[PDB]
C-alpha cells in the first residue's frame, strides 16, 4: 500500500507518495507496517509501526 | 455478510473436490480403454521411493 | 520544404537539405498520372521495358 | 453467457480431423450473439427507467 | 486516491529522464545521415561523445 | 593426349563478349524501397525540442508514471431498432445458418429456400404464418411443407 | 499392407476417443459448474478443418 | 410413424441375415483376437 | 478478492533518476553504397507538356 503526505516548505513538490508494506500475522491476529528503504529519500525509514 | 462468507468457503472446498474427481475419472477412463494391441503400450520403469 | 521556410533568406542562402522536407522521387514518377515540375504539368506518356 | 463461451472454448480443443464445423458449433456462436443482444436490450430499458 | 497532476516542468523532465527514451545519429530533417565533418564544425549540429 | 586451349590467342582471352550474394541483393533491395518509397509521418507525440507549452495535451498524474514509452496510450441486426412481426433476429439468421430462407420484399411473408428440390422445374417457396394481404396480390406460387408424393399413405 | 491399414485405424480410434471425451464434458456442463469463466473472442475464432 | 416403419422393417432384414453364420452352414475357424500382433 | 490496481510512482524519485547515457546506430545506405550498387541504372519516362 501507499499513503500520501503533504509536504510544505519545499522547492519542488507539494506531496509525497511513500511505499509501505503491511504484514498480517495469523498466529495472534497482529499487524505490522514496514517501509522499505528508498535510496536517496531524506526520510528516516524502516518500521513505521511495531 | 458473514453468512455469505461461510457459503463462499464451503463452495470453494466443493469445487476443489470436484476437480480432483474429474481428473481421477479421466485417468480411469484412459486406463480402462487400454488393450494389448494398442499404441503407447510400454513396459515399466524402475524407481523406488517409499512415499506416503 | 520545412514549414520554417518562412524565415529562410532565399535572397541570400540557397535551398539545402537543412530546409527541404521532401525530395522528388520515383514514387511520384509513375505511369498514367501527371506530375507538376516548376509549373509544367508533364503528363507521363509511357516508359521503357 | 459464461457457460456458452466455456463450451465454445472447450470445443476448440478437438483434434485435427475432428476439428469440424458442426451445427452445434453454429448454434453456440448464434447463442452467444443472442445473449449479447439480450443484455443490450436490458441495459437500454434500465436507462429509460 | 486524490492525486494532483504533474506540471509541464515535471512532464518534460520525466520524458528526458525516462529509461526508454533514446537519441540517434542526428539526422537531417529530410532523413539523411549528417556528415561527420559537418558535426565537427561547431555549428547547428554538435558532437556527442 | 593433346590439349585444346593451345589454340586460343591472347586477343580473345583478353577480349570477349560481355555476358555480392543473392541475400545481399535481396537485403540491399528492400533498403532501396525503404528509401525510395519512404514517406514521413507526423509522429503525434510532443518531443523534447518543442518545449514546455507543447507538454500540456496528454493529461497525466503520478499514477501513470512508469509505463514504457512514457505517454498515456491513445484511443448485424440489432434489437434496439424497432422491428415488426416478420423481422427478428432469427430472420437475420434465417439465411447464413444451415437454413437458407431469404425474404421476398414484395410479399414479406414469402421466403425462398436456396436448396430447392428441383431447380430444373420452376421454383418453390415457403409461407410464413399470420401476415396480411392487400389488394388481393394475385400470384399463385408454390408453397411446400415437405417433399414426397401428393397423396401419402402415412398422413 | 495389413500393418499399414491397422495403423490408420488406430490413429482414427485415438482421435475419436479424445474428441468424444471433450464432447461429453461439454454436453454435461451446467450453469454453475466448476471452472466456468469468460472466454471473449471464441465466438469469432474459427480454425476448423 | 413412417420413419418407425422402416426401422422395424430394416431390423427384420438385419435379423434374417443371421440365417447365415449358423455353425452348420459355415465353418468359421478359431480366431486369435487376443494377441500382440508381430507385424509391428 | 477485489480487482487489483496499479501503484503510483514517486515523482521526486523519478526526477532524481539518472539518464540513459547511450545512443542508437544509423542505417548504412550511404551515398557510397547507392553509387556502388546502382550505377549505370537510369529510368526513362516519355512525357508530353501541353
Amino acid at each position: 500500500a501507499y499513503f500520501q503526505e503533504d509536504v510544505p516548505i519545499s522547492m519542488e513538490e507539494h506531496y509525497r507518495i511513500r511505499h509501505v508494506n503491511i504484514y498480517y500475522y495469523l498466529e495472534d491476529d497482529s499487524m505490522s507496517v514496514i517501509e522499505p528503504v528508498v535510496e536517496n529519500s531524506g526520510i528516516p525509514q524502516g518500521k513505521l509501526i511495531k | 455478510t458473514e453468512q455469505i462468507r461461510l457459503n463462499r468457503s464451503a463452495k470453494y472446498n466443493l469445487e476443489k473436490d470436484l476437480r480432483d474427481k474429474f481428473t481421477a475419472i479421466t485417468i480411469d477412463d484412459v486406463c480402462f480403454s487400454l488393450n494389448n494391441n494398442s499404441p503407447n503400450i510400454n513396459f515399466s520403469e524402475k524407481v523406488v521411493r517409499i512415499e506416503p | 520544404l520545412v514549414e520554417n521556410a518562412k524565415n529562410f533568406p532565399k535572397c541570400v542562402l540557397e535551398i539545402s537539405d537543412q530546409e527541404v522536407l521532401e525530395w522528388y522521387t520515383a514514387k511520384d514518377f509513375i505511369v498514367g498520372k501527371p506530375l507538376t515540375i516548376l509549373g509544367r504539368t508533364f503528363f507521363i506518356y509511357d516508359c521503357d521495358p | 453467457l459464461k457457460v456458452a463461451q466455456t463450451r465454445l472454448d472447450e470445443r476448440t480443443r478437438r483434434p485435427n480431423v475432428e476439428l469440424c464445423r458442426d451445427m452445434a458449433q453454429l448454434r453456440l456462436v448464434n447463442e452467444v450473439y443472442e445473449v449479447d443482444e439480450t443484455i443490450q436490450t436490458l441495459q437500454q430499458r434500465l436507462r429509460d427507467s | 486516491t486524490d492525486l494532483p497532476p504533474l506540471s509541464e516542468k515535471s512532464k518534460w523532465n520525466l520524458l528526458r529522464l525516462s529509461p526508454d527514451y533514446k537519441r540517434t545519429y542526428q539526422t537531417f530533417p529530410s532523413g539523411k545521415r549528417v556528415s561527420s565533418q559537418e558535426r565537427q564544425r561547431r555549428d547547428l549540429y554538435f558532437e556527442f561523445r | 593426349h593433346v590439349d585444346l586451349d593451345i589454340y586460343q590467342s591472347s586477343y580473345m582471352v583478353d577480349y570477349k563478349p560481355f555476358g555480392v550474394t543473392p541475400q545481399e541483393q535481396a537485403k540491399l533491395d528492400a533498403q532501396l524501397q525503404s528509401k525510395e518509397f519512404y514517406q514521413p509521418k507526423p509522429n503525434p507525440n510532443p518531443k523534447l525540442e518543442e518545449g514546455y507549452p507543447a507538454f500540456r495535451r496528454p493529461y497525466m498524474t503520478a499514477l501513470d508514471l512508469g509505463v514504457p514509452g512514457f505517454f498515456p496510450p491513445q484511443e448485424r441486426f440489432t434489437t434496439t431498432c424497432h422491428y415488426a412481426y416478420p423481422a427478428s433476429l432469427a430472420l437475420y439468421l434465417a439465411q447464413q445458418d444451415p437454413y437458407w430462407l431469404h425474404q421476398r420484399a414484395d410479399f414479406p411473408c414469402l421466403m425462398e429456400p436456396e436448396r430447392q428440390p428441383a431447380p430444373e422445374v420452376g421454383k418453390g417457396y415457403l409461407l410464413l404464418p399470420g401476415c396480411l394481404c392487400d389488394h388481393h396480390q394475385r400470384v399463385k406460387v408454390p408453397i411446400l411443407n415437405r417433399w414426397g408424393p401428393l397423396m401419402p399413405f402415412y398422413q | 499392407s495389413d500393418r499399414s491399414a491397422q495403423h490408420e485405424l488406430e490413429k482414427d480410434l485415438s482421435d475419436k476417443q479424445a474428441a468424444l471425451r471433450i464432447d461429453d464434458k461439454c454436453q454435461h456442463l451446467r450453469n454453475t459448474s466448476e471452472g466456468v469463466s469468460y472466454f471473449r473472442g471464441v465466438e469469432r475464432v474459427d480454425a476448423t478443418v | 410413424a413412417c420413419k418407425t416403419n422402416t426401422l422395424l422393417l430394416d431390423t427384420k432384414c438385419m435379423d434374417t441375415r443371421r440365417k447365415l453364420t449358423v455353425p452348420a452352414e459355415k465353418f468359421v475357424p478359431q480366431v486369435d483376437t487376443f494377441t500382440r500382433t508381430t507385424n509391428r | 478478492l477485489n480487482p487489483s490496481e496499479k501503484i503510483p510512482l514517486d515523482p521526486y524519485t523519478q526526477l532524481r533518476k539518472e539518464p540513459v547515457r547511450k545512443y542508437v546506430t544509423p542505417s548504412d545506405f550511404d551515398q557510397l553504397k547507392q553509387f556502388l550498387t546502382f550505377d549505370k541504372q537510369v529510368l526513362r519516362f516519355y512525357a508530353i507538356w501541353d
